[PDB]
This record gives structure tokens, C-alpha cells and sequence, in this order.
């Protein structure tokens, strides 16, 4: 039902397998996962991309934008570019 | 109506969601199911203020409009510690390296 | 081509913007090439004057991200039998991550400092290849 | 009751013919064309008389003066001319449209340019300099027709956006928005020769008669096509009382004003007739189409 991506930091994010599977890299490895490059300010916005996409997609109720703090577009950037989401 | 939570004790987030109309008792029920502890082993919060499990997360104040899926809303969570409880303790997130010079 | 048809045929449309981007409608002329109309606040709609067999796309006014309208990429006046304005519902599309971080960088650093970023070589190019409309409409047609 | 038949067919522009308009005296047609000339005509012979050049784009409309000295045109390269038609030479050039200028009328005293286009607005412009003296606001759509009532004192628009709007001269006030339920694009507008009435056509295959004091609605007439293009109509005066209009299938449509039954229906043109114009003294009516057929055609009637 449920998975624990783990931050750099060691921060334990618990999210929905169903949501954790929007990115195709965790897909194959994928329970428990490891993110030795990603810290938890950059996974906690991924885990809430995750939670983003799956409430808003295939649904007509106005999308609202997907925010990024400046700050963090580009690990963010990294991020996304390695989970392939 | 649907809300989005991030309930957060020490360095755990458990990234969910909930009814509007749903229970604080509900909840802790959730979280019992992923952190093992029941309910009574359980204390909630929004800020600092505790949550009585009979309330609905409404009516203590998280919304659709508050609790959004891309920037849910905060529940902190204390576990019981033997004869009372822990206090409340959230770790922060790591935090942001400077602007680079392009921004 | 994708191109809009000579039909005569008036046809109003109300452009309803539920997006939170300044929309800029592009009408496919009778030859197909692109041209942009004025453009939406966001949360606001207009009635315009259109024709049926007329060809329209919508993007974001200030760095021509795609957009979607009717849930789909292109718009075109359909049948009308009521006599009501048809909707076109122009709203945001749900984004990749990559995507949306690309979008997020391009609107922060100027295209020559690109290259001057702390990133995995490969993503100065998926930053420089822009959204354009042209690129689209040769995708759109070869599909 | 009318027996138009055909007496000429005027065969010279090489595009649609956009307008014609008999002269104010009575002894000349004008007319304008997508090929960007106009050319005039005896009203009563047809006999070709010259062509007037300049503008770079198709014409849409063209319009006399009312001593029958000048003509006024109004382009799709947004500009209006104004033209001494003796020497055929252009005495202004009138910009200031930021698209296509569809329609354009003198006032009575002929001082005053009305002038409508596509970019929604109506610009009054003085003869004598050929500056604009107003721009109104007048539409949210591109505007389909301007007329000066018979004193000058009112100016009526129309519009894509469906609405009839009547316009002090001298402020630039909206007097009156003539607005109902249902609102078709307005194609063409008209104040009825008193100033009393105004005659709209609507892209419904429907023309109607309305009461300007009132701002309702008094006589409808039907059955002829016109969801398209924006066609040209009359009151005929001059024997019995008759509204004149094109047609998209290709005929010239003639009611009994009163009654509102169709009388008469000319058949001769080879695309859709988009303007007719009716002689100020005789029963003849004048007829244009597109580029099918490029051709002005006369008709006389005995009543």
C-alpha cells in the first residue's frame, strides 16, 4: 500500500505505492528506497508533485499550477530528470 | 471534499489525504495502520494546538482550500513515552542553497 | 496542411481562460501559418467571432508553453444547432516535473547564462528547446 | 405588383463588385469592386464612363456627396478616400483605422465622414481637412454598417456583436442600444428616409423594421439566404413601397413594405447578389454580385 523514499538527509517520507510509481525509475527500483543525491527539500516537493499529478490528471476540475520556489528549481530540475516524471 | 496532509513526527512524513468530514480519530487510525501505535498512544496538531478525535479535520480548519494537493497542510504527530507523552517535535527540511548568480 | 477552411460560416465562441497563465490564442490562417490574437487575463473569458472549420490553439502569452482547450491541443468551431456561443475551456495542462522545472529555470535565467548552471550537461539542451508553436503543428501534423 | 426586368448588365471590374450607389441627381452609378477600382456608369443607359484608381487593397463600400460631386470609399487597406469625381483625382486619404474599413456615408450637409471597420470602432472624420474629429468606441465586433439620418443629427451603427446603436453627431453620444433576446450578427443598417424607422439585416436570412422612438421591433421579412456576407438593402420610393435586398442564392428579393409578402425576385446574376441600390426619381434598381459573376445589373420596373 505504502513505500518510505528516504532522503540524503535521512528524512522518511511514507507515500502511496500507486503515487511513488509516477516516476518510472522507481518503478524498476521498485518496501524501502534510498536517495543518496537527493535531499529532503527537494524529495518532499517531489512527493508532492507525486500527490499533484495523480489527483489532477484525467479530471476536468480546474488544474491549478504546480509551484517551485526559485530556490529549488534546479535540484528540483535534477530530480525530476533522475525519477523520469 | 478531499484535503491533503503531510502528518510529520521527528524526521517521518506521511503524505496523505482525507475527507473534510472525516474524524481526528479517522486519522490517527491511518496512522496506526503505517507507525503501529493505536490511537490512544496518539496526540495531533495543527500548530500547536491539539486536536480532539471527535472533531472533523474541518471543523479544525483544514480545507480543500488549505490543504491542496501540491501544498498540503502540516498534522503534527507525539507519540506516548511511557508514563506521559513526547513533545511535539518536527525536524525541517534540509535547506536551500543560495540563488546562483543566473537568478 | 493543418490549416483553417475558407467556410464563411460565423460561428461565436466564448474563450473561457481556466488557466492561471495570460493566454495567447494563434489562429491558423487559410495558408496554415500561425497567427497570434489579443490576449486573456487569467479567470477571464470573451466572446469572440469566429467561423466553423477555423483552426485554433492557445498558449501562455510570455513563454509559449502549450495549452489545452477542451481538453485537447487544437480547437475548431463545431456544428451549432442551439444558437448558444460555443466554449472553448482553455486550461492548464498537467505538466511532467521535468517539464514544469524546465518552465520554472527558462523564466529565471536568461538564455546566455544557460550554460552557466551547475547541471548534468545533457539538461542545457532540454532547457533551450523552447516550446514553439511551429514545432507543435509539425508534430500535430505528422501524427 | 412591381414588373422589374433586366434593361443592362455593366461587365468591367475583374473581381466581386462590392457596392453600388446611383448619385444623388440621378445621372451617375458608382461603383467599387474587390479589384480595388471603382468605376462609373450612366445611371440610365449603363454606359461606362471612367475609373477611378488608388487604393492598394479591395474596396467595400463607396458613397456620394450629396451634391453628387464627390464620392467617398472605404478600403480594406484602412484607409477611405475621398474623391472628385469630374477629374477622378484623390482629395484626401483618411487614416487612422487600425483594420479593414468596411462602410462609410457623408452627412446631408456633406462637412461630415462616418466610417465603420472591422476593428470595431466609427470614426467621423471632417471633409474639408480629412482629420478625425471623433473616434467612438462603438462595438466590441467589427462594424458591418454607418448611416446619417436626414438631418445629420444621428448616426446609426451595426455590428458582429448584435447590436443597432444610434449616435449623437454632434457628442459622440450612444443615444439608444436596440438590443433584443435573441442577437444575430447585424450584417447592414439603415435609417428609413423620414429618420423614423431603421431597417437592420441580420446574418438569419432575416431583415426587420424598427421603430427608432419606440427601440421596437415593427415588421420582419423573410425568405430569401443570408447568413454569410453582409448585403446591401433599401427602401424603394419611388413607385410602390418596397424593401429591396441580395440574396445568397443568387436573386434580388423585392417585398411589399406594409404586407411583407414577397412581390418580385430577379433572376439573372452568377453568385450571390451582396449590394442593390434604388434610382432617387425612377423605378430602377441597381444590383451587384461576387466574384462568380462581376457584374452591376439594371432593372426598370413601370411601378
Amino acid at each position: 500500500m505504502y513505500v518510505k523514499l528516504i532522503s540524503s538527509d535521512g528524512h522518511e517520507f511514507i507515500v502511496k505505492r500507486e503515487h511513488a510509481l509516477t516516476s518510472g525509475t522507481i518503478k524498476a527500483m521498485l518496501n524501502e528506497v534510498n536517495f543518496r543525491e537527493i535531499p529532503s527539500h527537494v524529495l518532499s516537493k517531489v512527493c508532492m508533485y507525486f500527490t499533484y499529478k495523480v489527483r489532477y490528471t484525467n479530471s476536468s476540475t480546474e488544474i491549478p499550477e504546480f509551484p517551485i520556489a526559485p530556490e529549488i528549481a534546479l535540484e528540483l530540475l535534477m530530480a525530476a530528470n533522475f525519477l523520469d516524471c | 471534499m478531499d484535503v491533503f496532509l503531510m502528518i510529520r513526527r521527528h524526521k517521518t512524513t506521511i503524505f496523505t489525504d482525507a475527507k473534510e468530514s472525516s474524524t481526528v480519530f479517522e486519522l490517527k487510525r491511518i496512522v496506526e495502520g503505517i507507525l503501529k501505535r493505536p490511537p490512544d498512544e496518539q496526540r495531533l496538531y495543527k500548530d500547536d494546538q491539539l486536536l480532539d478525535d471527535g472533531k472533523t479535520l474541518g471543523e479544525c480548519g483544514f480545507t480543500s482550500q488549505t490543504a491542496r494537493p501540491q501544498a498540503p497542510a502540516t498534522v503534527g504527530l507525539a507519540f506516548r513515552a511511557d508514563d506521559t507523552f513526547e513533545a511535539l517535535c518536527i525536524e525541517p527540511f534540509s535547506s536551500p542553497p543560495e540563488l546562483p548568480d543566473v537568478m | 496542411v493543418l490549416r483553417s477552411v475558407n467556410s464563411r460560416e460565423p460561428s461565436q465562441v466564448i474563450f473561457c481562460n481556466r488557466s492561471p497563465r495570460v493566454v495567447l490564442p494563434v489562429w491558423l490562417n487559410f495558408d496554415g501559418e500561425p497567427q497570434p490574437y489579443p490576449t486573456l487575463p487569467p479567470g477571464t473569458g470573451r466572446r469572440i467571432h469566429s467561423y466553423r472549420g477555423h483552426l485554433w490553439l492557445f498558449r501562455d502569452a510570455g513563454t509559449h508553453d502549450g495549452l489545452l482547450v477542451n481538453q485537447t491541443e487544437l480547437f475548431v468551431p463545431s456544428l451549432n444547432v442551439d444558437g448558444q456561443p460555443i466554449f472553448a475551456n482553455i486550461t492548464l495542462p498537467v505538466y511532467t516535473l521535468k517539464e514544469r522545472c524546465l518552465q520554472v529555470v527558462r523564466s529565471l535565467v536568461k538564455p546566455e547564462n544557460y550554460r552557466r548552471l551547475d547541471i548534468v550537461r545533457s539538461l542545457y539542451e532540454d532547457l533551450e528547446d523552447h516550446p514553439n508553436v511551429q514545432k507543435d503543428l509539425e508534430r500535430l501534423t505528422q501524427e | 405588383k412591381p414588373n422589374y426586368a433586366l434593361k443592362f448588365t455593366l461587365a468591367g471590374h475583374t473581381k466581386a463588385v462590392s457596392s453600388v450607389k446611383f448619385s444623388p441627381n440621378g445621372e451617375w452609378l458608382a461603383s467599387s469592386s474587390a479589384d480595388k477600382l471603382i468605376k462609373i456608369w450612366g445611371a440610365y443607359d449603363g454606359k461606362f464612363e471612367k475609373t477611378i484608381s488608388g487604393h492598394k487593397l479591395g474596396i467595400s463600400d463607396v458613397a456620394w456627396s450629396s451634391d453628387s460631386n464627390l464620392l467617398v470609399s472605404a478600403s480594406d487597406d484602412k484607409t477611405l478616400k475621398i474623391w472628385d469625381v469630374s477629374s477622378g483625382k484623390c482629395l484626401k486619404t483618411l487614416k487612422g483605422h487600425s483594420n479593414y474599413v468596411f462602410c462609410c456615408n457623408f452627412n446631408p450637409q456633406s462637412n461630415l465622414i462616418v466610417s465603420g471597420s472591422f476593428d470595431e470602432s466609427v470614426r467621423i472624420w471632417d471633409v474639408k481637412t480629412g482629420k478625425c474629429l471623433k473616434t467612438l468606441p462603438a462595438h466590441s465586433d467589427p462594424v458591418s454598417a454607418v448611416h446619417f439620418n436626414r438631418d445629420g443629427s444621428l448616426i446609426v451603427s451595426s455590428s458582429y456583436d448584435g447590436l443597432c446603436r444610434i449616435w449623437d453627431t454632434a457628442s459622440g453620444q450612444c443615444l439608444k442600444t436596440l438590443i433584443d433576446d435573441d442577437n444575430p450578427p447585424v450584417s447592414f443598417v439603415k435609417f428609413s428616409p423620414n429618420g423614423k424607422y431603421i431597417l437592420a439585416a441580420t446574418l438569419d436570412n432575416t431583415l426587420k423594421l424598427w421603430d427608432y422612438s419606440k427601440g421596437k421591433c415593427l415588421k420582419t421579412y423573410t425568405g430569401h439566404k443570408n447568413e454569410k456576407y453582409c448585403i446591401f438593402a433599401n427602401f424603394s420610393v419611388t413607385g410602390g413601397k418596397w424593401i429591396v435586398s441580395g440574396s445568397e442564392d443568387n436573386l434580388v428579393y423585392i417585398w411589399n413594405l406594409q404586407t411583407k409578402e414577397i412581390v418580385q425576385k430577379l433572376q439573372g446574376h452568377t453568385d450571390v447578389v451582396i449590394s442593390t441600390a434604388c434610382h432617387p426619381t425612377e423605378n430602377i434598381i441597381a444590383s451587384a454580385a461576387l466574384e462568380n459573376d462581376k457584374t452591376i445589373k439594371l432593372w426598370k420596373s413601370d411601378c
